């Protein structure tokens, strides 16, 4: 240290007298940037960053909502924190990341059950307390030896109760959203909110703990997504938030999940009766909720789209998907849907599945099955759920491709000019355009039709390939012009806004849709003469209005909570207690929390 | 000319452009070609001039690489025993860094390479006499298992997929994991640090097929799966001191999961 001293007081006179003339004294500084720039120069800016912050003085470590975000966004177990945790306690000495009972702290704030809220006027058959957090999901379901069977372990929350906790996580957004909109931050307008209804029934969601492989079993998730909000400004409707990405894996925020069959009718009626009952009290009130001081009042929209064909119909009360009455949107025949390909309405509601059923159940005019039938076209079951007419996007585009797919096979054996080949030549018909394929684009060929394989197959590429195939000379223009129009239409329904993405397509889409409908009725009639399938009517003859009705297909769709199948599985095996009970509500509480967003603006700290 | 918090890096280049001419002439003409050591002793005394000894030792700590700076072994160490994944670690990286400031954990490259450190086929050694039917390289890493096995379809058909080390590069390997460990021992027993006598390792080798290690990655029951690793461990290593053999070192727990290194894997009935 004097030997330092001694071998450096030259450059100390040298350097104090100038930068004392120079800057007025403030010597401090001055070297500051001086070891700053000089220690840059060989690229050390790590170094440089964390002199910069010693000396500006700030966040040695985090605090409880960051850790609680990185373990939850890491799907870090509880002792692999701890581990993580105390190793970096030791080695650096500081404390960075927080103990494990500071992250159970900073956990009870983001689920639901912890903040106050008052419905005006009160809902009916729902009680008052706000603290009400993860509840059986039987919802006291009776299980003796002398009721029905049940044996479905399920978790859910209180509708309110979750709506309460979305609402005040993304507080912080409509606060900015109402600020960005040139509006009062102290501003208490009964906020419009729109939320999405998404019920899925993931399948096969088990493991093999042993041996044996015997049983699968199945689980329904029932979520929603806080879709828009609103508030009428005086007499206008300013959206003070609008999701990004909708239908995505990290918006829908889960709200029950049971482990049952989808189509095991009474367990599933005996868990949802509750939710429904729920959310039929909470649309003829007004969530009052103090947000960031001011109290506001909030006010609902339901809107039960995200649903597969096969649930619309099982809910709904209509006859399962291969039946004669294909639209669940308008009430009609497929023969008639092949005669008439797209000229149709929209005319099957919910209150409208009610009376029917009514109709049916009591067959006031005296009439036989088959007449009933047409009567009541094709309900025979009571409403359950209030869902919407939409369609589906995912499923829609899957099984478009699929179609697509089968006309490929069929065009490679010439069907047209021999028909009713035998079920070998469909086979070698088959195996012909899988090896195809493989060898002109890697498109190794699958069972199960994803979304890849149906992203991947249809591109004009693939009918320039495949058009290699065929005996023909015009099969190759029938169908240049058929994936040709269909592409001219995929982005109309796929897009999440076709007013502001794709608006010239979205203005020839009937056109292109009505030239689609000419062409697979005259160069392919040998396949749609009678049955045509049910995607190739919706797709037809119901995009541009339920368009000109709801916006936007992309955004009302279930792919969010497909998604979100993934992480159950995870959680399920990495973060959970195996007790049955227990291991239920947390794999609930851990989705909820994944799903939050006040954290995911912290693991997206990096880009802002 | 005013100030300099405000004032932008090449603002402050332009306002002591001069003392940066004086300092790294001097510099680089007094400490022989350096300016690193110099600056930083200059700051270390003009923000001591403030009697700031916290402040100095912190920056004399991180000169020293000990403090909010995980040195890329202990990062390492950290995803290892964690069983993070790559991705994984750099959303944590990441996020720790742009919510400090600091970069308390070490990007994923400075993983990779002091990981080259700790596998086989990074150190140079030499036996004697050379080992009969055994390679010279020092670099030798995974092998495949199989060593070159006939694969064709007229020889007697073969697909069990298995890798492995090379037995002594993965025992060189072993020995300078433990060098710290072995030095310690050494000084324990009273042994001059500086010695490099006949050291007499122990090893015990063991193998021991596993069951069902297949899974369920997709929509079927897909097989019955067996595995086989052989593995061993340095049970203790001696020194024939004076007139004497000495444990320079033994092995606290010997069977336990963290002490039996992997040496050979191989999916085949045992
Ligand atoms: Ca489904
Ligand atoms: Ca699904
Ligand atoms: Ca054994
Ligand atoms: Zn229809």
């Amino acid at each position: 240290r004097r030997a330092q001293k001694h071998r450096l007081r030259e450059l100390k006179i040298q350097v104090k007298e100038f930068a004392d003339k120079e800057e007025g004294g403030d010597v401090k500084a001055v070297c500051l940037t001086l070891f700053l720039l000089a220690l840059r120069a060989r690229n050390e800016h790590r170094q440089a960053d964390e002199l910069e912050a010693i000396m500006q003085g700030r966040g040695s470590g985090l605090q409880p909502a960051v850790c609680l975000a990185i373990r939850v966004n890491t799907f870090l177990s509880c002792s692999q924190y701890h581990k993580m945790y105390r190793t970096v306690k030791a080695i650096t000495g500081r404390q960075i990341f927080q103990p494990l009972h500071a992250l159970r702290n900073a956990e009870k704030v983001l689920l639901p059950g912890y903040h106050p809220f008052e419905w005006q006027p009160p809902l009916k058959n729902v009680s008052s307390r706000t603290d009400v957090g993860i509840i059986d999901g039987l919802s006291g379901l009776a299980s003796s030896v002398d009721e029905y069977p049940v044996d479905t372990i399920a978790k859910r929350f209180r509708y309110d109760s979750a709506l309460v906790s979305a609402l005040m996580d993304m507080e912080e957004d409509i606060l900015e959203g109402m600020r960005s909109q040139d509006l009062d931050d102290y501003l208490n307008g009964p906020f419009t909110v729109v939320v999405k209804e998404s019920c899925d029934g993931m399948g096969d969601v088990s493991e093999k703990h042993g041996s044996g492989p015997a049983v699968p079993e199945k689980a329904v998730r029932f979520s929603f997504t806080v879709m828009r909000i609103t508030i009428e400004h005086g007499s206008q409707n300013v959206k003070v938030f609008e999701e990004p990405k909708p239908n995505s894996e990290l918006c829908c925020k889960p709200l029950c999940l049971m482990l049952a069959d989808e189509s095991d009718h009474e367990t599933l009626t005996a868990i949802l009766s509750p939710l429904i009952a729920e959310r039929e009290a909470m649309k003829s009130s007004e969530l009052t909720l103090e947000m960031g001081g001011i109290p506001r009042t909030f006010k609902f929209i339901f809107r039960g789209t995200g649903y597969d064909e096969k649930l619309v119909r099982e809910v709904e009360g209509l006859e399962a998907s291969g039946s004669v009455y294909i639209c669940t949107l308008c009430d009609t025949t497929r023969l008639e849907a092949s005669q008439n390909l797209v000229f149709h309405s929209i005319t099957r509601s919910h209150a409208e599945n009610l009376q029917r059923y009514e109709v049916w159940r009591s067959n006031p005019y005296h009439e036989s099955v088959e007449e009933l039938r047409d009567r009541v076209k094709g309900v025979s079951a009571k409403p359950f759920i209030e869902t919407v007419p939409s369609i589906d996007a995912l499923h829609c585009d899957i099984g478009n491709a699929a179609e697509f797919y089968k006309i490929f096979q069929l065009e490679i054996g010439e069907v047209y000019k021999h028909p009713n080949a035998s079920k070998e030549e469909r086979k070698r018909w088959q195996a012909t355009l899988d090896k195809h394929l493989r060898k002109r684009m890697n498109l190794k060929p699958i069972m199960r039709m994803n979304g890849n394989f149906a992203r991947k197959l249809m591109t004009q590429e693939t009918v320039d390939a495949v058009c290699e195939l065929i005996p023909s000379e015009e099969r190759h223009e029938a169908l240049r012009e058929l994936m040709d129009l269909y592409l001219k239409m995929k982005p109309v329904w796929r897009s999440s806004c076709p007013a502001k993405e794709c608006p010239e397509s979205l203005c020839q889409y009937s056109f292109n849709s009505q030239r689609f409908a000419e062409l697979l009725s005259t160069k392919f009639k040998y396949r749609y003469e009678g049955k045509i399938t049910n995607y190739f009517h919706k797709t037809l003859a119901h995009v541009p209005e339920i368009i000109e009705r709801d916006g936007s297909i992309g955004a009302w769709a279930s792919e969010g909570n497909q998604s979100g199948n993934k992480l159950f599985r995870r959680f399920r095996k990495m973060n959970a207690r195996q007790s049955k009970c227990y291991e239920m509500e947390d794999v609930l509480k851990h989705h909820w929390l994944y799903t939050s967003k006040y954290l995911q603006k912290f693991m997206n700290a990096h880009n802002a | 000319r005013q100030h300099l918090l405000s004032l932008t890096r090449r603002a402050q280049k332009h306002r002591l452009r001069e003392l940066k001419i004086q300092v790294k002439e001097f510099a680089d003409k007094e400490e022989g070609g350096d300016v690193k050591a110099v600056c930083l002793t200059l700051f270390l005394l003009a923000l001591r001039a403030r009697n700031e000894h916290r402040q100095a030792d912190e920056l004399e700590a991180i000169m020293q690489g000990r403090g909010s700076g995980l040195q890329p072994a202990v990062c390492l160490a950290i995803r290892v025993n964690t069983f993070l994944s790559c991705s994984q670690y750099h959303k944590m990286y990441r996020t720790v860094k742009a919510i400090t400031g600091r970069q308390i954990f070490q990007p994923l490259h400075a993983l990779r390479n002091a990981e080259k450190v700790l596998l086989p086929g990074y150190h140079p050694f030499e036996w004697q006499p050379p080992l009969k039917n055994v390679s010279s390289r020092t670099d030798v890493g995974i092998i495949d298992g199989l060593s070159g096995l006939a694969s064709s379809v007229d020889e007697y058909p073969v697909d069990t997929i298995a890798k492995r080390f090379r037995y002594d590069s993965a025992l060189v390997s072993a020995l300078m994991d433990m060098e710290e460990d072995i030095l310690e021992g050494m000084r324990s027993q009273d042994l001059d640090d500086y010695l490099n006598g006949p050291f007499t390792v122990v090893v015990k080798e063991s193998c021991d097929g596993m069951g069902d290690v297949s899974e369920k990655h997709g929509s079927g029951p897909a097989v019955p799966e067996k595995a086989v690793r052989f593995s061993f461990t340095v049970m203790r290593i001696t020194i024939e001191h004076g007139s004497q053999n000495v444990k320079v070192f033994e092995e606290p727990k010997p069977n336990s999961e963290l002490c039996c290194k992997p040496l050979c894997l191989m999916l085949a009935d045992e």
